[PDB]
């Protein structure tokens, strides 16, 4: 029943998924061996959306694991909840991309993607009624940013009417660990805007800021960051899996969040977040949830939303509450900050309610916002890209695989056009 | 803002010197309870830290070990649950079955 | 299933190889004889040592390296030392006459009858491995047989294998501290050969390490053993990513793709931190901030060059131990704020950082202490042209009067080679000059 | 001066055309949907052999 | 309902606030763990005035703690009842004020005030209906006298209609604890006179006199002074929290006590204060209470009320009594002390009654007075200021932080003008 | 219609004009070639005030460049916007003045001024209806300080009715580039006091303070200071060139700003001045604009305006707004700073408004205030002059070119008379 399959590649994508399905299995009460041990029947009624059926009553992922080197899968296999994954779904190369977009999208990708395409086609035809695809990857790496986007293009050509989600984590200029990231980042975003239906941008610097400021815990790791991202992911698809007052699917989100087909980049946030030394001192109420919703620092993106104007915003509430307080809070926040909302789209806020809170919580909030403040991140990335490109630095690697500067120029031109079209729709009045 | 000094002589017992109030000052006896409870709590673990004042700093915190359902159960930190030995060869790869292939199939 | 091949040519090359293989033998727990002593070792997927050793079908393990030298003394010393049972008997190729500090001897006359056997050994060892990452070569420039055999093998391999990655940890002569008197000549010739045949070249000057050892370890009379042990530590820190799991791992192919902007420029210099004695290890803090600040100090350069006279273009830093990415990022931000170190305009980001969990191992009887946090740094900077300019000055001062050139013309190579190599070096200095100009 | 002013004026007189039809997946899916909806009837018309 | 928030900065303000919060938690029946262990239902009817409610039913005060060195607040969390305060309500610097008004009011005070302004705005907007703000601090110190008054100016800029109470522990020359006291004291009283709706002055020397004379205790210490100040400050707002016959709020007090906008400096007194010897040997009657209340030596100010004429007075009786006897006692004290009350206003004393006495007592009286005897403190402060400023002593520390002596000139002129316009009513006749 | 002709002399005036014409051309849409490229029709109806028509449609400034060193001329011509000037307007000597006021006013200035007189009469006759003259110069130089003042004297002789204004960069002692500054400054101000209808003084010290404080830019330059002065000097003639609610030309300002004929020296300021890294937030509403106006340390003069009493003030607002907030805020400033305003001239503020804001601003203002504060600068200049003159130092060159001590003694006597008569109005009471 309108199920969705999972695709992921690259080291970052694999790390994200390894904990994201841990979160999902915890929510649905599935043990690491794949046997149901839940408490309520609702945790089992809609199990088919994520988990298939196997002999003995156990459940197996409809997830696909891809990469050019075996280290990441070797690591993910031995981790907790690693026994769920079917060994067939693993597809791995013996060479590695080496942080090279050209290698990951032209040379090794062309012959390796056939097997993963066959696997995903079989998985898609297996389900009775496919709903859409979700991709989770990083655009600073080589293997992800190349083969994942080539697969996105192929799947777009094969399945036109379906919806695609892209949890894109993009390197930021502050916490930078690779030198050739601007090139493959620009190439990936140019190829990605052409096919992706929805994009959610995630910044590691923003996540570090969240952990340092809100959680106030001294020494987090990549695990905690992956946990935050996984909670954000599980939030958006909750209403599809559990009953609620107002039903909402990803197609409804796209319709209410896409004013124009070229404007499909969002910034996401989660509430509530609080340190362990301050948990006893906070009362969970709709006012607190909605004020932490719209706080600028809480966002998972480097873009400051108060530098621009929101085009659309969406909210998914989890838990039991009445519609009145949610509606009046939305009205209140739209009234008090009219300057931060565009004027020719009245009532630019969408709400949904699901009555099943996350395990160990009573109320929760997921926010997805489409605003014009995202353009600054693209502006900085393009600045770095052109600064490196005027001197033709590190270009011989990319030219060594049939690539030339034609696609460089057209990609940067398309990206500048995208920035200009965000600026235009922000600076326009009736 | 004070010494809590309690001693038999009244000029320096505070509780005797704070008794002029119309009521009992909830503070003196609260500190009495904190001291006696701290002694018992230290008895459970075993610290004998040359004086009771050292552990009284952190025997009073009400912070629970786990979360109380107002934040994500991210725990206290993955790094907190880490233990480190330093013998050579502890962090070598394992090559599980999924990546453990031999035969390199000949045909497609 | 990933392996690298080690080449040790020259007397200094063999001495460096001895120490690095001692370190490798220790860190996987291999006994000097060659067999696993624990007896609790298991099979299955514990073959981490495959990057350096190979299972011998019966018991022991043989290293994946070759020793080349024309003078039999050091090879005989290895064959009679404590590691007699470790190496394959027909893996340490020995010559009969030394080159006697003449490049022509090792490049035109004698090396031709040894290069064939060396290449046969390389091929027969190579078909054994299946995941060849690349070749590491060690050679002292200021030596006849070293330079000649290195050049000849590099030319042969460049056409026999093609695109396989090559890293050369070369020992150039010091600007003022030197043993021979004719090393500028064969250094010129070796540089001419090496410029267009190696993918990465790493400076390994001597007096820099001398000064570092004198300043830090408080040793007044270090010998070549300390040098070789530090070199082994650097190589192990470089390679540990291929055989130890970590948060952010790197590969051999991950360095040239992020360190050389142009094919012509591939020379760079290294640093290692911290260098601390046993008694020193107590009364210090040893945090990521101070170790990474020490790594960029000019006195900590592995080569006698001052980066303050030039610009930076790329640098790769590998941390090993219990470091955290947030702390290394904060240190990077502090470095970028620092003004004494400046980067070239067209490189806003120039940091490639890797993190590994395995702390460094300590060799018993060594000088250096051990701490659980170490950093190894490989930077390419414009200032490296200083050593080439100095060596050019040395070459000119004696080529003006045609000194010693008869013992270069008398072995068949024409006098016209000097002019060609000089022009190539001049063009290289030119390129290193215009690469640093602002747009 | 006169010719430069002519050129500037004739170029400034041209600007107001936006007509937004960014079309990659929108138009690809539009073509797919219209093709299906149109060719279903043309499939249910064929004279059998 | 009609609740008020609390703010304290500086060491003295922090200690006073801590003791006041202990006292209020005692009166409303809250344990150090924040859980209700009260007896009567009256303790919960108006609990929301001073406390918010959180998860688990625990109540937290709506107080903000501010300072420039974490030592005092690090001590206050360690002390008893230090767990009540929410950790987010603590804001601290890292350098300290160093008894320098310039540091605390211009450079680093302005640097840090943004976060505390954010927190106080959040807390003020969270509650239903504000009634006013109450500040407790010192003028002889650096961080309090500077940053507190800067915050006063900022918050008055944003909430022009709300009432503002200030509890200022002004300096006295007999009890001297710092050499640079007159400078920052004059500056802060300058910046405070135009913004504070009501100032109430408290004197450490006066409290020492109270303890040595009336209480007759051998070795008093700042705990006792803090506790007396807390008792009076709690008695100020008894009627707003408890039922009574004639309820009187802060605005009622302001209207009854303020004939002119610039005449808002008050002196306070609390009764009954009994020694250790006669707690069982003195009857509790309205005549006795009013006789002890009107005693000049019972005031919390070094100024002698006997040297001036009261403009207005107000008393807040607690417990059960007869309004007619309250009125008769007031009328007698007005007739037999007619020389001490300004003639051109009739019936310049107000009485209010609340039905709940302080915990552990039968009846109590809180007295607030606006008289002309307050001029002495300003006179002595001003003469010290001029005698120290004509030589320009200690002036370079101030002037080296973007600060100029001309504002000192204006402060001295304004204080002379305030003294003159406050004393001309002493001799003004109808 | 009612145009004003620009005449600049000396290096200071030349650099001032170089940026004035830049700012004016930018405001009116004129390129370096005198080619119009504006968008609105409102940029051209009053363009004749500063520009003249040439064949082909080009507009050229009516500016006269005069100097003694050709170096300034060929430096300013080679720069951008230098082709606007007609070469026939350039007049320059070949021997220089050597910062010798006597040499520039008696020997060479009289010999050379004939040609510039001819050209200025040509321009004055060419203009349809002359409104006035405006001059820019400095008293810290020799050639300017002499030939300017002589030119003003003579042109006032020929045109005793037309108004005229001059801007003077007066020397400051803390940062002084000449030991001759007192001499030529005193002589030139003596000449100017009876001739200039309006004089407006500028202090480079105050400019440095402004660019260091409110701009927070580390490295200022003479170009930056010239830009600031040009912005202020463009603001004054706003409503003369553009419509508004209340147009107020230079004659209106002169009528409303000078109480007595000998008191025509002005200090000015501009607002708002935001930092270079200004974050995007809010807007410059009237309250903060008028507060930044009357910040005495915003003034472009070293004189402390609170040292004395304002004789009168004037505000030119620029942008679209109502006058209710205007006049209520001006009265609020009056009432709050009644001490700074002399009582016998109540309601002593000019309010004027223009509808077209400056480029890149929504709201802006220029302030021009006549206050009793300038007497200190005159006092210090006179003190330096008499200290240097008592022993007749550097006097022998001034005596060697035709004049004697009589001119100096009469000039200093006139200066003392000016200061005294300027001060009696300070302490005069109603
Ligand atoms: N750093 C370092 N350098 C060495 C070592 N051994 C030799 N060298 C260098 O090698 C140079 C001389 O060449 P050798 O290595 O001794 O001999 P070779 O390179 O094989 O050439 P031949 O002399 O013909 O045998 C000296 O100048 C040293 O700088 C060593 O153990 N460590
Ligand atoms: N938030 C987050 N970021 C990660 C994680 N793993 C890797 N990254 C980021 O991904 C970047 C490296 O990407 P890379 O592994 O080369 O991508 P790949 O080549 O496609 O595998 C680093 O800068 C990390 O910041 C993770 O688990 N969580
Ligand atoms: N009554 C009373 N006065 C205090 C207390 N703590 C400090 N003071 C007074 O405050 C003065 C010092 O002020 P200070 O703390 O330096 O001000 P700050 O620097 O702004 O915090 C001293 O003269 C004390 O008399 C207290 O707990 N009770
Ligand atoms: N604001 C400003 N002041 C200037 C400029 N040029 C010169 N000055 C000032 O003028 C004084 C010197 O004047 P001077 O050049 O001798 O005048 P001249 O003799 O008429 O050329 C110096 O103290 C400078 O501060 C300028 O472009 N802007
Ligand atoms: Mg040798």
């Amino acid at each position: 029943m309108r199920e969705i399959v999972h695709i992921q590649g690259g080291q970052c994508g694999n790390q994200i998924g390894a904990k994201f399905w841990e979160v999902i299995s915890d929510e649905h009460g599935i043990d690491p061996t794949g046997t149901y041990h839940g408490d309520s029947d609702l945790q089992l009624e809609r199990i088919n959306v994520y988990y298939n059926e196997a002999t003995g009553g156990r459940y197996v992922p409809r997830a696909i694991l891809m990469d050019l080197e075996p280290g990441t899968m070797d690591s993910v296999r031995a981790g907790p909840f690693g026994q769920l994954f079917r060994p067939d779904n693993f597809v791995f190369g013996q060479t590695g991309a080496g942080n090279n977009w050209a290698k990951g999208h032209y040379t090794e990708g062309a012959e390796l993607i056939d097997s993963v395409l066959d696997v995903v086609r079989k998985e898609a035809e297996g389900c009775d009624c496919l709903q859409g695809f979700q991709i989770t990857h990083s655009l600073g790496g080589g293997t992800g940013s190349g083969m994942g986007t080539l697969l996105i293009s192929k799947v777009r050509e094969e399945y036109p009417d379906r919806i695609m989600e892209t949890f894109s984590v993009v390197p930021s200029p502050k916490v930078s660990d690779t030198v050739v990231e601007p090139y493959n980042a620009t190439l990936s975003v140019h190829q990605l805007v052409e096919n992706a239906d929805e994009c959610m941008v995630i910044d590691n610097e923003a996540l570090y800021d969240i952990c340092f400021r809100t959680l106030k815990l001294t020494t987090p790791t990549y695990g905690d960051l992956n946990h935050l991202v996984s909670a954000a992911m599980s939030g958006v698809t909750c209403c599809l899996r559990f009953p609620g007052q107002l039903n909402s699917d990803l197609r409804k989100l796209a319709v209410n969040l896409i004013p124009f087909p070229r404007l499909h980049f969002f910034m996401i946030g989660f509430a509530p977040l609080t340190s362990r030394g301050s948990q006893q001192y906070r009362a969970l109420t709709v006012p607190e949830l909605t004020q932490q919703m719209f706080d600028a620092k809480n966002m998972m993106c480097a873009a400051d939303p108060r530098h621009g104007r929101y085009l659309t915003a969406s909210a998914l509430f989890r838990g039991r509450m009445s519609t009145k307080e949610v509606d009046e809070q939305m009205l209140n926040v739209q009234n008090k900050n009219s300057s931060y909302f565009v004027e020719w789209i009245p009532n630019n806020i969408k709400s949904s309610i699901c009555d099943i809170p996350p395990k160990g919580l009573k109320m929760a909030v997921t926010f997805v916002g489409n605003s014009t403040a995202i353009q600054e991140m693209f502006k900085r990335v393009a600045e770095q890209f052109t600064a490196m490109f005027r001197r033709k630095a590190f270009l011989h690697w990319y030219t060594g695989e049939g690539m030339d500067e034609m696609e460089f120029t057209e990609a940067e031109s398309n990206m500048n056009d995208l920035v200009s079209e965000y600026q235009q729709y922000q600076d326009a009045t009736a | 803002a004070e010494k809590y000094k309690n001693e038999q002589e009244p000029k320096d017992n505070t509780s005797i010197q704070r008794s002029w109030l119309p009521y009992k000052d909830k503070a003196l006896q609260v500190a009495e309870n904190n001291l006696i409870k701290n002694q018992t709590l230290n008895q459970t673990k075993g610290f004998t830290p040359f004086n009771p004042l050292i552990t009284y700093k952190n025997n009073m915190s009400q912070v629970q070990q786990h979360d109380i359902a107002t934040s994500l159960p991210i725990g206290s930190g993955e790094h907190s649950d880490q233990k480190r030995t330093n013998q050579p060869g502890e962090f070598r790869h394992v090559r599980t079955d999924v990546t453990l292939i031999r035969n390199k199939p000949v045909t497609k | 299933m990933r392996e690298v091949i080690s080449i040790h040519v020259g007397q200094g090359g063999i001495q460096v190889g001895n120490a690095c293989w001692e370190l490798f033998c220790l860190e996987h727990g291999i006994q000097p004889d060659g067999q696993m002593p624990s007896d609790k070792t298991i099979g299955g997927g514990d073959d981490a040592f495959n990057t350096f050793f190979s299972e011998t079908g019966a018991g022991k393990h043989v290293p994946r390296a070759v020793f080349l030298d024309l003078e039999p003394t050091v090879i005989d010393e290895v064959r009679t030392g404590t590691y007699r049972q470790l190496f394959h008997p027909e893996q340490l190729i020995s010559g009969k006459e030394d080159a006697a500090n003449n490049f022509a001897r090792g490049h035109y006359t004698i090396g031709k009858e040894i290069v064939d056997l060396c290449l046969d050994r390389i091929r027969k060892l190579a078909d054994n491995c299946t995941g060849l990452q690349g070749f590491l070569v060690f050679n002292s420039v200021g030596g006849g047989t070293g330079s000649g055999l290195g050049s000849l093998l590099l030319e042969r391999l460049s056409v026999d294998y093609g695109k396989k990655s090559k890293l050369g940890f070369t020992i150039y002569p010091s600007p003022q501290v030197s043993t021979a008197v004719v090393e500028p000549y064969n250094s010129i010739l070796s540089t001419h050969s090496l410029l267009e045949h190696t993918d990465v070249a790493v400076m390994l000057d001597n007096e820099a390490i001398y000064d570092i050892c004198r300043r830090n370890l408080d040793i007044e009379r270090p010998t070549y053993t300390n040098l070789n042990r530090l070199i082994a530590q650097v190589i192990s820190s470089l390679t540990a990513s291929l055989r130890f799991d970590g948060a952010l791992n790197v590969d051999i192919t991950e360095f040239q793709t992020n360190l050389v902007p142009y094919p012509r420029i591939h020379f760079m210099l290294s640093s290692y931190a911290p260098i601390i004695s046993a008694e020193k290890a107590y009364h210090e803090q040893l945090s990521v901030a101070e170790i990474t600040n020490s790594a960029f100090e000019p006195a900590n350069m592995m080569a006698k060059c001052d980066p303050r006279h030039g610009k930076y273009m790329a640098c790769s830093m590998m941390y090993r131990g219990d470091v955290v990415p947030k702390d290394v990022n904060a240190s990077i931000a502090t470095i970028k704020t620092k003004r004494t170190i400046q980067f070239v305009d067209w490189c806003p980001t120039g940091f490639k950082v890797g993190i590994n969990y395995q702390p460094p191992t300590v060799v018993p009887g060594g000088d250096l202490a051990k701490v659980m946090r170490a950093v190894c740094m490989i930077s390419n900077s414009t200032a490296i042209a200083e050593v080439f300019s100095r060596l050019d000055h040395k070459f000119d001062l004696m080529y003006a009067k045609r000194a010693f050139v008869h013992w270069y013309v008398g072995e068949g190579m024409e006098e016209g080679e000097f002019s060609e190599a000089r022009e190539d070096l001049a063009a290289l200095e030119k390129d290193y000059e215009e690469v640093g100009i602002e747009t | 001066i006169e010719q430069d002013y002519m050129y500037r004026s004739q170029q400034d007189s041209f600007k107001p055309r936006l007509l937004p039809k960014g079309n990659k997946a929108s138009d690809l899916s539009y073509t797919y949907t219209k093709q299906k909806l149109s060719q279903i009837q043309q499939n249910n018309n064929k004279e059998l052999f």
